[PDB]
């Protein structure tokens, strides 16, 4: 979708990080759903940038850091 | 051009695109090439192109890692990065040392320096290096 | 503090023996001897280093020693990165005609 995002993981020191990129190439801050924590293995998730938009034609960065212990 | 959640590359069927998951999670598509242009378009220099397109990642993961990590110009740099803490990044990846040299100014993360303004004279200028170990107490040095 | 030569040759030996650089160069100059110095340096791989004493003082080593610095450089290519010349072009070295010979 004009909105597209990308993502991969990166796992930088502990902390597997999740780079997003939701790109919400989108023609506007298009509404956004929901996302939800949880527990994890010897890491939880633990973060969600809050916003629900989608931007028009806009890129962004979304970060999740994990819990990694 | 990115994908639509999961799909697969069937073949290619001409310009006007056309992608499978399986057989279902489908597309026709406007194109967007990227790097035929590009390693010819690179071996000619040329950036025109991306430039043209204004498409500028070098992160998903990361991005930078085909060859850009391997840079083939600081071109490229150009094309796309940011912070000054990416920037550095790039300041060593590139070696770009023109970012570095703001970078440094704005690095501070000493070791960073320490080993650079010798790598920077390894480069070249010790007129220039002379102030950067000036900070650095190496003031015997 | 009175100073001497011998101790110097006795204790060059020492140098040679200390395992960091850095002494036993105080001492190659000490004694007087850019070629102690020199030759040092070629162990330590001090070699932009190496080539400004070379320069300065004149063993006119550095011709010979930039060849083989630029060549580390070369190995580590970009033509920046090998950079070029002695008596003339980049550098002008006997040319130039200045102060250390």
């Amino acid at each position: 979708d004009p909105v597209y995002a990308e993502a991969y993981v990166h796992v930088n020191q502990y902390d597997i990080v999740l780079d997003v990129l939701v790109v919400n190439q989108t023609s506007d801050t298009l509404q956004n759903c929901t996302l939800e924590l949880a527990t994890l293995g010897d890491l939880k998730l633990v973060e969600k940038p809050s916003p629900l938009t989608l931007a028009p034609h806009d890129f962004a960065n979304i970060k999740a850091n994990v819990k990694v212990a | 051009r990115t994908l639509d959640l999961p799909i697969y590359v069937t073949r290619v069927k001409g310009n006007n695109v056309y992608c499978l998951d399986r057989e279902c999670r489908p597309r026709v598509l406007t194109i967007d090439p990227t790097e035929f242009k590009f390693k010819l378009a690179l071996i000619n220099r040329k950036y025109d192109e991306v430039l043209h397109m204004v498409r500028n990642a070098k992160l998903v993961g990361q991005s930078i890692i085909a060859y850009l990590q391997k840079k083939g110009y600081p071109e490229v740099a150009l094309h796309f990065v940011k912070d000054e803490k990416t920037r550095f990044s790039l300041a060593l990846e590139c070696g770009n040392i023109e970012i570095a040299l703001e970078a440094a100014k704005a690095l501070d993360d000493k070791n960073c320096w320490e080993k650079l303004g010798e790598v920077a004279l390894l480069q070249g200028n010790h007129q220039i290096v002379e102030m950067c170990y000036q900070r650095t107490k190496n003031f015997d040095k | 503090a009175s100073g001497n030569a011998s101790m110097v040759n006795k204790l060059a030996e020492g140098a040679e023996r200390d395992g960091k650089n850095n002494v036993a160069f105080m001492s190659y100059f000490l004694q007087g001897k850019l070629d102690a110095c020199l030759e040092l340096l070629i162990r330590t791989g001090r070699l932009p280093e190496a080539a400004f004493l070379a320069r300065t003082y004149l063993p006119s080593q550095v011709s010979r020693v930039v060849k083989l610095w630029r060549e580390n450089l070369s190995k580590v290519n970009q033509k920046a990165a090998e950079s070029l010349a002695d008596p003339t072009e980049y550098e002008n070295l006997f040319p130039g005609l200045k102060e250390a010979f």
